[PDB]
């Protein structure tokens, strides 16, 4: 036919340019005589270079290859959740056929300036240091950007099991359906990852896109937007999802890849132009639909790895000026004990207060100003006794402060019980008590309240606020626990 | 009762799994078996030869 | 038989371009060979040029070829020997014997390219492995059937390092051993097969519990991007067909890598960033997916991965954690100071270090360990700018504490006594722990910080600085 | 649906003994644990969408 | 044996004594025979030296016959130590050159050479 049909002129890298298929669309699929499929990134006058998806041993020279008349397509929508798929969206997990409520093409146009809403539905992650600190909201865009081995993960992968207080609930306006992206990432640790969610029940709505290493470097390129779609459908028909992209510098890595193989212009690290535009045309896709377009919304949390805290770099910088804020992470605060070792001082969120609960935010708008001076009198506290008083008082809250935000893994809190903690802390009745047993405290604390006060966690849980009364209120039961303490 | 559910839809699902990558694997074979009764269509068929310089003169053709 | 004939037509370095006929092409990753006087030159086909041109990666030195000299298809990807055949033997990546011991008698021939188990097959487990290294069991303990790595500049203690690890855990496994040298010392491997017979791993007249694969860096670089596979290929089979426990070293795996960066320029690929090839991701990832533990059988690795230039930001040690499992990383600033084996306590990590995995116990003296040696390194700018004496009375007593355990994390190896003059000490995990916990404790205040250096046990502490005082 | 004897923690803490705090304790913990449980376990599983299978199956 | 080690503890000082603070009898007794270990390695160009000259030279070294003397004598020491059992002690020269290792007798007789050569001058 040769119009709908090619002959193989050269293969290998992964890459083989057929000649042929005239009619051949942009980045169109295409079939080849073993079975591997392949899809076609550069359109040339003679030849039509198209990507594998499989080992190019399958692939032969001279070999026949026909057309799909298809992009690449996912099916989406609420089948999925418990599932494990790959890029192209097929069951890895064995529990049987997928049931899609239709599909979804790989690339999507982002919303327009207009079906969107300042967002405003806070995102409870579950970590004291960062719903306090830098709130997410329902549509945002925070980074989680970080060397290896930090504590990237466990922030979202804690976010995901936090969300057993809403999903099992009735209200679907509440719930927040989790969609993960596993790129780059060997078989063992997916494996792992999914066996914890279980452990936890939290499988019952989470989304896996396993694109281990292993696995040609296009499908490594397609699951951040395969995944994508998938989230956007909740978000389409008026719903809550949230996706975690770990890692987006895997991702650049494998287009690198095609993009050099196919010889293509290499630009700064061996990247080209187009890698920007890359990550833009995908965390511009999640956002806050307005109350006409459904006030369906999509939440993005994308993870980057730097190379030894450099966040100059080519990737990171993309990322970061895409992205509406970061939760930079650095290996020695957690070396210290500082765990998740959130910086702080570096970690922000432009939405901030937009998207957190006025019961903690009443607590919180006084938390960043104890912590910003303690950073500043930090060198101070290696110093003898010979400080005056003033600056000592910053150093007994910022010691005792910073031990609060220490969470153990796997273990989120709700509002109703970090307010508390925060109310203790900012007004200073921990002052009193050592630095060493800051831990136990939290325990005994909130123990105390669910068998004493349960009334008042209760009213701040349902109304999300603190009148004069809860303030008086939870002072009293506060200093009364401290005392008897 | 979760566990009860869990190991009769696995047994389910398992039904289903199997039943796909039958039909896979077949319709594998099935259109790979169409390679080799083309591959032997042209290089048999003498009168495959002809119909060879014919769609083909047509490219220098349109492309002009 | 009918074998497809075939013709060089190119020679450039470790690159044969080979012409064969139409539809006579074979696919990627097939073997080819070629008659000569003095062996066989095995290649490689790696790419399809067209217009029935291939192009081969040379597994042999490449002086002697005549343009125009016939291939013979071998019909399939290297074969390399498989099966209780080749324990003992010394096998090089062709899958010929190198040991003088006449033909290797296996009765299977698998290829050394393969596809990764499948998502279904993965199996997690959360065993502790016990080697005997306090640093190690205390902080990052390996795990049984999992990936070490043991990352670290050129001369910083990698290789003796693993070289215990078998003095204590091969004969210690009632199982199967395969050692792979990808781009090493020639002499190296000469020491190991010396001690494999000493220790009576390997007996010549009688049973052995471990293979010999070598790839050395005399070898071309055709040569050392596939050794790797080699012998992965004779431990795999001892995983699903054999359905036992397996120990794979691998020294170095850095190698593999780099061989492959070094022909990616001929092979007309554009240079990636730092030199590297642009596919770095996917052939690291195709070797270590492979390396692994299924449902059929339990496989332990330790690959020791190089460091160029002492920077871990480099690529190929970077894109490597992510395949790790237990990261034991040593640093040279730690070599200088005599303290041996140079871990790093901080940057190293591992999967096994939860409550949950080694005990409540276990964690909570591993975290406080970190947290002295942590304190310690950020009092250094006071320490030298203001003295001991600045220091607070918490502060004293915690810097001398963390230089204590500093030094008691040191540990004569029976490999490295040669080095050191001081027998080799064993330590059990058991013991370890109860030994930091006592000086985290400050039951030891007394003892003097020489007493900690080069020491095993807790009780060579204390009989230690008893010797001193003498 | 449970009965559940109501507790008030404080007076809990006030009545045990210092070389049984231990106890108390993981008497706690157990309590939270097993409530957080509770409150993610539902009562009963999905049903099963036996038409579905019915509608593709092979076996009669 | 030890002294690659102490050579090692010699910079830690060294660099430690930078400080401009009082130093006790520990880190001065260290600092004092560092410093000169370190003007015993330094050796003229063509001018290679057997090995039955080096192992006296690093025994005075090591043990710290040389702490008692100053650091611009230690060039000097050199050629009249050797000078002096070429002459006197030269039958201990001629057996670690020929055993090539050190005997419990040796050892006391290359011991006693030592000291006897410090009284001197
Ligand atoms: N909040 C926490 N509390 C206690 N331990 C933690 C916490 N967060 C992370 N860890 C520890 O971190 C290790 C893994 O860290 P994590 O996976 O979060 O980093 P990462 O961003 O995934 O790094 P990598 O890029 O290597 O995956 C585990 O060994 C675990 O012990
Ligand atoms: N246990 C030890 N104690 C002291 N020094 C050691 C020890 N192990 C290794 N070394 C030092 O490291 C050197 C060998 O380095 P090697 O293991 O080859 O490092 P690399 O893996 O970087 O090549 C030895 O010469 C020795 O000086
Ligand atoms: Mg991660
Ligand atoms: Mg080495």
């Amino acid at each position: 036919n040769l119009n709908e049909t090619g002959r193989v002129l050269a293969v290998g890298d992964g890459i083989a340019r057929v000649f042929g298929l005239n009619n051949i669309q942009a980045e169109e699929l295409v079939e080849f005589s073993s079975g591997v499929k392949g899809m076609a990134l550069n359109l040339e006058p003679g030849q039509v270079g198209i990507v594998l998806f499989g080992s190019d041993r399958l692939v032969k020279e001279g070999e026949l290859v026909k057309r799909t008349g298809n992009i690449v397509d996912v099916p989406v929508g609420p089948g999925l959740l418990g599932r494990v798929v790959d890029a192209l969206g097929n069951p890895i997990d064995g529990k049987g056929p997928i049931d899609a409520a239709g599909r979804s093409r790989a690339q999507v146009k982002a919303p327009g300036i207009l079906p969107r809403r300042s967002v405003h539905e806070p995102v409870q992650t579950g970590l004291k240091a960062v719903d306090a600190l830098v709130p997410i909201g329902r549509g945002q865009r925070e980074l989680i950007i970080g060397d290896r081995q930090t504590g990237k993960t466990a922030v979202a992968l804690d976010t995901i099991l936090n969300q057993k207080r809403w999903n099992n609930g009735s209200d679907e306006s509440k719930k927040l359906y989790c969609v993960y992206v596993a790129v780059g990432q060997k078989r063992s640790t997916v494996a792992q990852l999914v066996q914890t969610l279980e452990q936890h029940d939290a499988m019952k709505y989470s989304i896996i896109v396993a694109a281990t290493a292993s696995e040609a470097a296009p499908l490594q390129y397609l699951a951040p937007f395969t995944a994508a779609s998938i989230g956007e459908w909740f978000r389409d028909n008026g719903k809550h999802a949230l996706i975690v992209y770990d890692d987006l510098s895997k991702q650049a890595v494998a287009y690198r890849q095609l993009s050099l193989l196919l010889r293509r212009p290499p630009g700064r690290e061996a990247y080209p132009g187009d890698v920007f535009y890359l990550h833009s045309r995908l965390l511009e896709r999640a956002a806050k639909l307005s109350e006409k377009e459904g006030s369906g919304s999509l939440t993005a949390l994308p993870v980057i790895e730097t190379q030894g805290g450099d966040v100059s770099a080519y990737i990171p910088t993309n990322v970061i000026s895409i992205t509406d804020g970061q939760i930079f992470l650095e290996a020695e605060l957690f070396y210290k004990g500082i765990r998740p070792a959130i910086n702080v001082g570096l970690s922000v969120s432009r939405v901030g207060s937009a998207a957190q609960v006025k019961a903690l935010k009443q607590v919180a708008g006084s938390l960043k100003l104890f912590l910003a001076q303690y950073r500043e009198v930090a060198a101070f506290a290696q110093f003898g006794s010979d400080l005056d008083a003033s600056t000592k008082q910053t150093l007994v809250r910022g010691e005792r402060l910073t031990q609060l935000l220490k969470q153990n893994q796997y273990s989120p809190l709700a509002t109703e019980e970090q307010v508390p903690l925060i109310y203790a802390g900012v007004n200073g009745h921990l002052d009193g008590i050592e630095l060493s047993r800051i831990g136990e405290f939290e325990s005994s604390f909130l123990s105390y309240l669910k068998s004493n006060h349960n009334e008042l966690l209760t009213e701040i849980r349902e109304k999300g606020e603190l009148s004069k009364e809860l303030l008086a209120s939870l002072k009293s039961a506060t200093e009364s626990f401290v005392a008897t303490f | 009762l979760h566990r009860v559910y869990r190991e009769v839809k696995n047994r389910l699902d398992y039904h289903i799994s199997v039943q796909n990558m039958m039909r896979q694997k077949e319709q594998e074979h099935m259109i790979n078996w169409v390679e080799k009764r083309v591959v032997q269509s042209i290089s048999a068929q003498q009168e495959k030869e002809t119909i060879a310089k014919c769609i083909a003169d047509l490219k220098l053709l349109s492309k002009k | 038989s009918t074998p497809i004939t075939g013709k060089v037509t190119a020679v450039i370095g470790a690159i044969v371009d080979v012409h064969f006929e139409q539809s006579e092409l074979p696919a990627i990753l097939n073997a080819l060979e070629i008659k000569t006087p003095q062996g066989k030159l095995v290649l490689e086909v790696a790419q399809h040029l067209g217009e029935n041109t291939v192009r081969t990666i040379a597994m042999d030195g490449t002086e002697g070829l005549v343009r125009g000299e016939k291939v013979l298809d071998t019909g399939g990807p290297i074969s390399v020997p498989v099966g209780r055949e080749t324990l003992g033997r010394i096998i090089n990546v062709i899958g010929e014997p190198i040991d003088e011991r006449g033909p290797i008698k296996s009765k299977l021939r698998k290829p050394i390219h393969a596809d990764p188990p499948s998502f279904a097959e993965q199996s997690t487990s959360a065993e502790i492995l016990e080697t005997g290294i306090k640093v190690v069991d205390l902080l990052a303990p390996y795990a049984r059937g999992g990936k070490i790595g043991l990352f670290g500049g050129a001369g910083v203690g990698k290789t003796v390092f693993i070289q215990e690890l078998i003095n204590n855990i091969a004969k210690a496994h009632g199982g199967f051993s395969v050692f792979t040298g990808v781009g090493e010392r020639t002499r190296e491997g000469n020491d190991l097969y010396r001690e494999m017979k000493e220790t009576g791993v390997i007996n010549l007249e009688g049973e052995s519990k471990v293979a010999l694969v070598f790839g050395q860096m005399n070898e071309p670089p055709g040569a050392r991007a596939r050794v790797a596979l080699t012998g992965l290929t004779i431990a795999e089979y001892f995983r699903d067909e054999e359905g036992q426990d397996v120990l794979l070293f691998i020294d170095n795996i850095f190698r593999f890598t780099q061989a492959g960066s070094e022909v990616s320029a001929l092979l007309g690929r554009i240079p990636s960033a730092v030199g590297y090839q642009p596919t770095l991701a996917t052939d690291m990832g195709l070797l270590q997916e492979r390396i692994t533990t299924t449902k059929k059988g339990s496989v332990t690795s330790v690959q020791a991965v190089y460091v160029p230039a002492d920077d871990l930001t480099d690529p190929a040690p970077a894109t490597t954690f992510a395949h790790l499992d237990a990261t034991t990383v040593l640093s040279r600033g730690i070599s200088e100071l005599g303290i041996y084996p140079a871990v790093d306590p901080l940057d190293s990590k591992s999967r096994l270090l939860d409550a949950a995995v080694v005990g409540q116990e276990h964690y909570d003296v591993a975290s406080k360990v970190q947290e002295t040696l942590q304190t310690y390194k950020s009092l250094q700018d006071i320490i030298a700018i203001l003295g001991m004496d600045e220091l607070s009375e918490q502060d004293k007593l915690t810097v001398e504490r963390a230089r204590k355990i500093q030094r008691f994390l040191s540990q004569p190896f029976a490999v490295a006594e040669v080095f050191t003059g001081i027998p080799g000490k064993l330590v059990r995990l058991k013991d370890t722990v109860a030994s930091f916990k006592a000086v985290l404790e400050g039951k030891y205040d007394n003892i003097p910080e020489h007493a900690f250096y080069m020491v095993g046990g807790i009780e060579d502490v204390v009989a230690k600085a008893e010797k001193l005082a003498a | 649906k449970l009965a559940l004897k109501t507790i008030d923690w404080v007076a809990f803490g006030e009545i045990i003994p210092r070389n049984q705090k231990a106890v108390a304790n993981s008497l706690k913990s157990w309590n939270e644990t097993l409530t957080s449980r509770l409150a993610t376990l539902p009562e009963k599983p999905p049903a099963i969408d036996w038409a579905y299978y019915k509608a593709n199956v092979a076996k009669a």
